[PDB]
């Protein structure tokens, strides 16, 4: 509405101000430190500037995709994927963002491998990504078991992808609202996770075009499960 | 020489910060949330504390608030350091016993240039 | 009011952001992947890019952030005692580069004598003028060699009359109106490359309402436009 | 020996994308927009034509469309660099002519394999 549209762009300045931060600091560092700087950690510190812009075009992208599924200007272009290779993909690129938090990155399969599979793979990349980046960012504060499992099935004449955590979980009133536009759940626990509640939004809007759903499951306390389901045939 | 209890939860934050200190001559402690910072107290007392607000655990405003009220702590010089660019949130800060408030980003020549300032006091 | 410019809004932004991210991107791993084929003159300006592209970045955020906090009813004023005679020429300086970098010339007269004392807070006044010498430069012709942005400060009402005159691409009728609104851009042709949020009037309108003061529009489709700022001295 | 034309408003992105090409001993001939790449190509003709989108005087699309008007410019390579990220605005490109499309952000490495690729 406008209340969250306020939020909203509070949430942008936010999450986009931390890698900025980073790449400012070590470039002006790197510029007034060239004399007292050995090789390795000039290249360290490039290295810092160049994964805290990949993170900040991450995020210009989830604002760019959103407004391409506003307007209704984004297409689906389906093809024969393999969806067991498709989401370990994914989880490789996670793993990194994974060991920061401490987060294990877990792939169980109950039918077996190759299931093949008729969608898109860049936008089912992207609803993966945005499910196990939640898993890792919404995880629990303090414990030694922290993970992030994807459990692939085959279901009702579909694919049913579940993604399994044991983080904050999430409240009966707000898991209804999770997958509204610009929706975040304001606790004590998620004060400084950063984000603009666009994620299930895009995902659940890439689902919906895909001729499919997506759903949750959760206990507060215990965990979350992201349930999502697509056709597999082309008619 | 001197002594510096680095906060924040940012792993990349942590060492570019660290870096700066330690071209000085400055010798660093690095803690990832409030708690912890408090916790490394007990341990050595720091000439100075560069100190995060937001982060798990333990926040930087229930350090500033804990840090007064312990009397060891509250003559240690602090310089919060965060992204939060609000003057409500830097009179608060000031409020509970912050010397000096620098919003991220952050230039490392201004933020060590304050750093000198309060340590050569 | 209409959750389609809220969408054009989060399409601009995305827009905005990313030509100082495609700089840093491309020079950091330009350096890093060129080490040894960059003299130290060259690594120094690839440096001060990244570093003067984040500035961007971040003055960018700032407008996202003070419009955030516009809207919660949260910055407040804290007025002193400055000279707006300088405070105007810093604000110049702080945009020379942008001009020059657009074959702008900033020009600053003023029809009373200096100095000029007025109540104000120096930052957000800064600000102010700031966006609207920006704008000067952002919406100057497209092609042409006598293109400006003037700054004509004065005394009028009991008040500060501060004066932005350009010779740019002007404004059309219909716009007049909805450039203060927050989100608003004029689309056209000649507004088509041009990156911008549609924030900064309206940021601009909410800062000087909030000294009590106002702003208005004259504005010809060729010609030029002129940005008045009236301001209580005390 | 190899000449590209450099088009695009930024004077920051062809200052790194010509520090790329020239570290790879090609040419760099500049352009500050579509009207003035055009206007270059009378003088000379390059083996490939580093193309941006959103320029004032003229964009790149009108630049695509007039290059396959001519005869002469017709089979000029022409990569598309452009901060447009669209699928639409790919599509537009390679059917008024361009061999393909880069988006902003861009990987110097990727684009400079890409270059050789049509090169050679
Ligand atoms: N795996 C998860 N575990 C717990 N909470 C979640 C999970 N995924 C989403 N949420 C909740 O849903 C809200 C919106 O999430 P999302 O739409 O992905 O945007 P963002 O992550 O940017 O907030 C969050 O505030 C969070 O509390
Ligand atoms: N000096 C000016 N000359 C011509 N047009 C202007 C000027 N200043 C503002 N405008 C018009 O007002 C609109 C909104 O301006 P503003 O609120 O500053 O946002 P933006 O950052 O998008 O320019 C612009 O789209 C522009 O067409
Ligand atoms: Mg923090
Ligand atoms: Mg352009």
């Amino acid at each position: 509405i406008d209340r969250m549209k306020t939020e909203f762009i509070a949430n942008i300045s936010h999450e986009l101000r931390t890698p900025l931060t980073a790449i400012k600091a070590y470039a002006e560092t790197i510029y007034n430190s060239l004399g007292e700087l050995d090789l390795s950690t000039l290249k360290e510190f490039l290295e810092v500037i160049i994964d805290q812009s990949n993170h900040l075009e991450n995020l210009l992208n989830e604002l760019l995709d959103f407004s391409r599924l506003e307007r209704k200007s984004l297409q689906i272009n389906r093809e024969k994927v393999d969806l067991c290779d498709l989401v370990e993909s994914a989880v490789n690129a996670i793993k990194e963002f994974a060991s920061s938090h401490n987060v294990n990155v877990l792939f169980e399969s109950n039918v077996p491998c190759p299931v093949e599979a008729y969608i898109d793979p860049t936008r089912i990349r992207q609803v993966l990504l945005n499910l196990l980046n939640n898993g890792v960012k919404y995880s629990k504060k303090d414990a030694p078991d922290k993970y992030v499992k994807v459990i692939l099935d085959e279901k009702d004449g579909g694919v049913l992808i579940i993604v399994e955590d044991n983080g904050i979980g999430i409240p009966d009133h707000a898991k209804d609202r999770i997958f509204e536009q610009f929706y975040r759940v304001d606790s004590s626990l998620t004060y400084e996770v950063p984000g603009t509640g666009l994620g299930l939004a895009i995902t659940k809007e890439i689902v919906e075009l895909h001729g499919g759903r997506i759903w949750v499951e959760s206990e507060v306390g215990k965990g979350s499960r992201f349930f999502v389901w697509i056709p597999k045939d082309r008619a | 020489s001197k002594k510096v209890l680095l906060v924040d939860d940012s792993a990349v934050l942590r060492k570019i910060v660290s870096f700066n200190l330690k071209k000085e001559g400055y010798e660093v402690i690095e803690a990832e949330n409030g708690q912890i910072a408090l916790e490394k107290l007990s341990e050595f007392t720091p000439d100075l504390i560069v100190l995060d607000i937001m982060m798990p655990v333990m926040d930087g405003f229930t350090v500033l608030k804990k840090l007064q009220e312990k009397e060891e702590w509250k003559r240690i010089p602090v310089i919060v350091l965060t992204a939060k660019g609000g003057e409500e949130d830097e009179s608060l800060a000031l409020s509970l016993g912050a010397r000096k408030v620098m919003r991220k980003p952050f230039s490392p020549s201004q933020f060590i240039e304050e750093v000198k300032h309060l340590l050569n006091e």
